[PDB]
């Protein structure tokens, strides 16, 4: 099974990144997308993208985040720009792939 | 829970058990209908061989 | 046709996942829009 | 000869074919199992904080 | 080639409505754990 | 452009044209006082699933002879009472009918 | 002549062995999907009754 | 108790489905050695038709 490796973290008192990197298939995934996981309450999806480029959002967060694929290292990259601090969640990115679904290890961030 | 998860397994352990048998059986119903070949085979090339 | 394939089969997953997420969420509606008016 | 070089390229593209067609069911195969396994252990836990 | 891109169009649409509908629940969530919480 | 006529414990509705070139093809529920949602999906593939809360209940099936998709309602417990409206997705586009309601019991 | 037709063989047998396999792997897909149904039922039922 | 019995079948049931896999990679083996011998057949009935 393709497994998948996440990054980010930190703390500072507007920005910044976060990208999974899959284990194999690279390139071998049509729907991609991050959940956030906010403690105790459960887990919902936050920005997608397809096989190709185009990038629905959740509306929590248009315009706050680009999501954009990296065939490079196969890591997608979730952009955390101009954070609301409250919105930390601990972050899980998600692959569809041969109509099977592949769960991340989950990445929690807070700033401010 | 792990008695649920073992009854599982042992359902799929069964189900595989008679999947395989009629494999087994099937290919031994297919080795026959090669042997016949072969037989034919050997009374053809007799033949040739007297021809 | 593996590229329709592949494809295809992600149609359904994403079929099944909006549909699990319209039920529990129509009973989101259902019970707490209840409980609140 | 013709002939048979043909049915031979067919059938072993056939078989790639269905080759491909058995591993993607095999992991299909997996992934409900996995799933079926999820769902075990949760609703017992459901089932029992209900109890 | 038709097919592929109608498909990836859907792909595309379902994708966009999956979004939507997860981000008016996140908001129903959000509503109704505090209206009970 | 397409045109979503529908019709009809069985109900259904026809498209302008190309069953079966016509991709995601879906049912929607109103009941009154309350806002859209979705009921029962076929493909183009003839994959089908269904939501929660009707699943079991109803059945989908496509005929790609006449431009046409099929539900048929089952068991129906009056809860279920609400007006209906037949949806289709084509080449990232909405598409809607103007429905029809079901009733008590 | 002969190496082909030992080829055509070869590959028309196993690609019956990969058709049933498939055929037995779309099936258990099948089981798995309505054994999923039930779960789901039988886990709406007991999370009904939690709530 | 019935998880050990049900575990204690399905050690049974797995040494069955080990043993009956030794049989049919067995099987499989000396049908494939049958057919090698009826391409050889098959070809000496060609040459034979040729001369």
């Amino acid at each position: 099974e393709v497994q998948l490796q996440e990054s980010g973290g930190g703390l500072v008192y507007d920005s910044l990144r976060l990208s999974c990197a899959s284990s194999r298939s690279i390139d071998g995934i049509n729907i991609m997308r991050w959940y956030r996981q906010a403690p105790g309450k459960q887990r919902g999806m936050v920005a997608v993208v397809t096989g190709w480029g185009s990038t629905n959002y959740v509306d929590s967060v248009k315009g706050r985040f680009i999501i954009s694929r990296d065939s490079a290292k196969d890591t997608v990259y979730l952009q955390m720009n101009n954070l609301k601090p409250e919105d930390t969640a601990v972050y899980s990115c998600n692959a569809i792939y041969r109509g099977s679904e592949y769960w991340g290890q989950g990445t929690q961030v807070t700033v401010s | 829970l792990k008695v649920s998860s073992l009854d599982a397994s042992l359902r799929d352990a069964t189900a595989r058990i008679e999947h395989l048998v009629q494999d087994v059986e099937g290919l031994r119903v297919q080795a026959q209908d090669i042997d016949a070949r072969r037989g034919d085979a050997e009374a053809a090339l007799a033949r040739a061989n007297q021809d | 046709e593996a590229k329709i394939a592949e494809l295809q089969a992600t149609i359904e997953r994403l079929t099944s996942e909006a549909a699990l997420a319209e039920g529990a969420l129509e009973a989101a509606r259902r019970d707490r829009s209840r409980l609140q008016m | 000869l013709a002939d048979s070089s043909a049915q031979q390229k067919a059938v072993e593209r056939r078989a790639g074919d269905l080759n491909v067609a058995l591993e993607r069911a095999l992991d299909r195969i997996r992934a409900l199992e996995e799933e079926a396994d999820g769902l075990r252990q949760r609703h017992a836990g459901v089932d029992t904080a209900r109890a």
